[PDB]
Protein backbone atom coordinates (compact mmCIF):
# COMPACT_ATOMS: atom_id res chain seq x y z
CA UNK A 1 0.00 0.00 0.00
CA UNK A 2 3.06 2.25 0.90
CA UNK A 3 6.66 1.72 -0.90
CA UNK A 4 7.59 4.51 0.21
CA UNK A 5 7.11 3.95 3.95
CA UNK A 6 10.57 3.43 4.86
CA UNK A 7 12.24 6.11 2.48
CA UNK A 8 9.12 8.35 3.86
CA UNK A 9 10.38 8.05 7.60
CA UNK A 10 14.16 8.26 6.95
CA UNK A 11 12.90 11.87 5.49
CA UNK A 12 11.29 12.52 8.54
CA UNK A 13 14.12 12.17 10.57
CA UNK A 14 16.06 14.21 8.61
CA UNK A 15 12.98 17.20 8.47
CA UNK A 16 13.43 16.95 11.66
CA UNK A 17 16.77 17.52 12.78
CA UNK A 18 16.93 20.42 10.07
CA UNK A 19 13.50 21.65 11.38
CA UNK A 20 15.12 21.76 15.16
CA UNK A 21 18.17 23.79 13.77
CA UNK A 22 16.61 26.10 11.54
CA UNK A 23 13.73 27.40 13.86
CA UNK A 24 16.09 27.52 16.26
CA UNK A 25 18.92 29.63 14.75
CA UNK A 26 15.63 32.11 12.99
CA UNK A 27 14.83 32.58 16.87
CA UNK A 28 18.12 34.22 17.27
CA UNK A 29 17.84 36.47 14.28
CA UNK A 30 14.39 37.54 14.91
CA UNK A 31 15.25 38.22 18.77
CA UNK A 32 18.71 40.11 17.62
CA UNK A 33 16.68 42.30 15.30
CA UNK A 34 14.23 43.12 17.92
CA UNK A 35 16.27 43.69 20.47
CA UNK A 36 16.55 47.01 19.24
CA UNK A 37 12.81 47.53 20.36
CA UNK A 38 12.35 44.99 22.76
CA UNK A 39 14.87 47.33 24.87
CA UNK A 40 13.62 50.80 23.67
CA UNK A 41 13.20 53.45 26.65
CA UNK A 42 11.68 56.33 25.87
CA UNK A 43 10.17 59.81 28.07
CA UNK A 44 8.22 63.01 28.17
CA UNK A 45 10.12 65.85 28.09
CA UNK A 46 7.43 68.76 27.70
CA UNK A 47 8.76 72.22 27.92
CA UNK A 48 6.43 72.42 31.04
CA UNK B 1 26.43 67.19 19.27
CA UNK B 2 25.36 66.77 22.86
CA UNK B 3 22.98 64.24 22.02
CA UNK B 4 25.86 62.55 20.08
CA UNK B 5 28.02 62.86 22.75
CA UNK B 6 25.25 61.99 25.36
CA UNK B 7 24.75 58.73 23.57
CA UNK B 8 28.12 57.94 21.72
CA UNK B 9 30.11 57.95 25.14
CA UNK B 10 26.81 57.00 27.60
CA UNK B 11 27.66 56.24 30.76
CA UNK B 12 30.83 57.80 31.10
CA UNK B 13 32.16 61.65 31.18
CA UNK B 14 32.50 62.03 28.10
CA UNK B 15 28.82 61.67 27.81
CA UNK B 16 28.33 65.34 29.54
CA UNK B 17 27.95 68.64 28.35
CA UNK B 18 30.65 71.06 29.12
CA UNK B 19 27.79 73.97 30.78
CA UNK B 20 26.90 71.37 32.90
CA UNK B 21 23.83 70.62 34.54
CA UNK B 22 20.74 72.82 36.05
CA UNK B 23 21.07 71.18 38.98
CA UNK B 24 24.62 71.75 39.19
CA UNK B 25 24.65 75.41 38.45
CA UNK B 26 21.87 76.40 41.05
CA UNK B 27 23.73 74.70 43.86
CA UNK B 28 27.54 75.06 43.28
CA UNK B 29 29.47 76.36 45.71
CA UNK B 30 32.05 78.66 46.43
CA UNK B 31 34.17 75.88 47.60
CA UNK B 32 33.45 73.90 44.69
CA UNK B 33 34.86 76.65 42.28
CA UNK B 34 37.51 77.23 44.39
CA UNK B 35 38.78 73.45 44.25
CA UNK B 36 38.11 73.20 40.74
CA UNK B 37 41.10 75.73 40.27
CA UNK B 38 43.24 74.56 42.71
CA UNK B 39 42.85 70.72 41.61
CA UNK B 40 42.98 71.61 38.08
CA UNK B 41 44.95 75.03 37.11
CA UNK B 42 48.45 73.67 37.79
CA UNK B 43 51.42 74.10 35.88
CA UNK B 44 52.02 70.84 34.06
CA UNK B 45 48.81 70.91 33.23
CA UNK B 46 49.31 74.19 31.49
CA UNK B 47 51.02 75.93 28.24
CA UNK B 48 51.92 80.03 28.02
CA UNK B 49 51.40 79.56 24.20
CA UNK B 50 52.82 83.55 22.33
CA UNK B 51 52.63 84.35 18.55
CA UNK B 52 53.36 87.58 17.11
CA UNK B 53 56.39 90.12 17.71
CA UNK B 54 58.42 88.36 20.88
CA UNK B 55 61.32 87.45 22.11
CA UNK B 56 60.95 84.21 23.36
CA UNK B 57 63.84 84.43 26.07
CA UNK B 58 61.92 87.97 27.11
CA UNK B 59 58.72 85.96 27.19
CA UNK B 60 59.79 82.46 29.64
CA UNK B 61 61.53 85.65 31.42
CA UNK B 62 58.16 87.10 32.52
CA UNK B 63 57.10 83.27 33.18
CA UNK B 64 59.38 82.63 35.57
CA UNK B 65 58.27 85.86 37.20
CA UNK B 66 54.65 85.39 37.97
CA UNK B 67 54.30 81.57 37.20
CA UNK B 68 55.67 81.20 40.83
CA UNK B 69 54.59 78.41 42.85
CA UNK B 70 57.40 75.00 43.13
CA UNK B 71 55.94 72.03 43.88
CA UNK B 72 57.15 69.91 46.73
CA UNK B 73 55.76 66.52 46.45
CA UNK B 74 55.87 63.75 43.15
CA UNK B 75 52.01 64.20 43.37
CA UNK B 76 51.81 67.63 42.38
CA UNK B 77 54.14 66.76 39.41
CA UNK B 78 51.96 63.69 38.01
CA UNK B 79 49.73 64.58 35.24
CA UNK B 80 46.95 62.11 36.29
CA UNK B 81 45.86 59.87 33.38
CA UNK B 82 41.99 59.66 32.78
CA UNK B 83 39.83 56.32 32.92
CA UNK B 84 39.09 55.43 29.32
CA UNK B 85 35.31 56.27 27.67
CA UNK B 86 33.45 53.61 26.42
CA UNK B 87 32.07 53.96 23.22
CA UNK B 88 28.49 52.66 22.31
CA UNK B 89 26.50 52.25 18.89
CA UNK B 90 22.85 53.73 19.73
CA UNK B 91 20.42 56.26 18.83
CA UNK B 92 18.66 59.30 20.75
CA UNK B 93 15.96 60.74 19.24
CA UNK B 94 14.26 64.06 20.09
CA UNK B 95 11.47 64.39 18.24
CA UNK B 96 9.29 67.99 17.54
CA UNK B 97 7.09 67.88 15.13
CA UNK B 98 6.45 71.35 15.68
CA UNK B 99 10.55 72.41 14.60
CA UNK B 100 11.12 73.99 10.71
CA UNK B 101 13.80 71.61 10.13
CA UNK B 102 15.39 68.51 11.36
CA UNK B 103 19.21 67.86 12.40
CA UNK B 104 20.50 64.77 12.37
CA UNK B 105 24.24 63.81 13.28
CA UNK B 106 25.44 60.37 12.94
CA UNK B 107 29.08 58.66 14.18
CA UNK B 108 31.90 56.38 14.50
CA UNK B 109 35.12 56.35 17.18
CA UNK B 110 37.65 58.12 16.11
CA UNK B 111 41.23 57.32 17.36
CA UNK B 112 41.98 60.13 19.08
CA UNK B 113 44.79 62.52 19.06
CA UNK B 114 48.13 60.70 18.61
CA UNK B 115 47.42 58.41 16.07
CA UNK B 116 48.96 58.93 12.16
CA UNK B 117 45.40 57.62 10.76
CA UNK B 118 43.79 60.72 11.71
CA UNK B 119 45.37 62.11 8.63
CA UNK B 120 44.27 60.16 6.23
CA UNK B 121 40.57 60.09 8.38
CA UNK B 122 41.14 64.27 7.64
CA UNK B 123 41.79 63.76 4.07
CA UNK B 124 38.99 61.81 3.74
CA UNK B 125 36.51 63.92 5.53
CA UNK B 126 37.96 66.32 2.32
CA UNK B 127 36.46 64.04 0.05
CA UNK B 128 33.15 64.41 1.20
CA UNK B 129 33.67 67.47 2.27
CA UNK B 130 30.46 70.21 3.15
CA UNK B 131 27.89 72.25 1.84
CA UNK B 132 25.45 74.73 2.49
CA UNK B 133 22.58 76.45 0.41
CA UNK B 134 24.56 79.44 -0.36
CA UNK B 135 27.42 77.72 -1.95
CA UNK B 136 27.49 79.46 -5.35
CA UNK B 137 29.37 76.23 -6.63
CA UNK B 138 25.68 74.48 -6.96
CA UNK B 139 25.41 71.82 -9.16
CA UNK B 140 29.06 71.65 -9.93
CA UNK B 141 30.79 71.37 -6.62
CA UNK B 142 33.53 68.13 -6.75
CA UNK B 143 31.63 66.67 -3.57
CA UNK B 144 29.73 63.85 -4.39
CA UNK B 145 27.46 64.36 -1.81
CA UNK B 146 27.12 67.96 -2.15
CA UNK B 147 26.02 67.68 -5.87
CA UNK B 148 23.18 65.29 -4.75
CA UNK B 149 22.47 67.44 -2.23
C1 LIG C 1 18.42 8.51 -3.84
O1 LIG C 1 18.15 8.45 -2.42
C2 LIG C 1 17.66 7.26 -1.87
O2 LIG C 1 16.33 6.98 -2.46
C3 LIG C 1 15.72 5.73 -1.94
C4 LIG C 1 14.36 5.54 -2.65
O3 LIG C 1 14.43 5.74 -4.07
C5 LIG C 1 15.59 5.79 -0.36
O4 LIG C 1 15.01 4.57 0.14
C6 LIG C 1 16.99 6.03 0.27
O5 LIG C 1 16.91 6.09 1.68
C7 LIG C 1 17.58 7.34 -0.29
O6 LIG C 1 18.86 7.59 0.29
C1 LIG D 1 12.19 22.42 6.79
C2 LIG D 1 12.83 21.96 5.52
C3 LIG D 1 13.39 20.58 5.77
C4 LIG D 1 14.07 20.03 4.52
C5 LIG D 1 14.73 18.67 4.77
C6 LIG D 1 15.41 18.12 3.53
C7 LIG D 1 15.73 16.65 3.74
C8 LIG D 1 15.18 15.78 2.61
O1 LIG D 1 16.26 15.01 2.01
C9 LIG D 1 15.94 13.88 1.24
O2 LIG D 1 16.25 12.68 2.02
C10 LIG D 1 15.95 11.44 1.29
C11 LIG D 1 16.28 10.26 2.21
O3 LIG D 1 17.67 10.20 2.53
C12 LIG D 1 16.75 11.38 -0.05
O4 LIG D 1 16.44 10.17 -0.76
C13 LIG D 1 16.40 12.63 -0.91
O5 LIG D 1 17.13 12.63 -2.14
C14 LIG D 1 16.74 13.89 -0.12
O6 LIG D 1 16.43 15.03 -0.90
Amino acid sequence: AEPEHDQRKRMGLKMLLISALLTSLLYYMKRHKWSVLKSRKMAYRPPK
Amino acid sequence: FDYLHATAFQGTALARTVEGTTENIKHLTRADLASYIDTHFKAPRMVLAAAGGISHKELVDAARQHFSGVSFTYKEDAVPILPRCRFTGSEIRARDDALPVAHVALAVEGPGWADPDNVVLHVANAIIGRYDRTFGGGKHLSSRLAALA
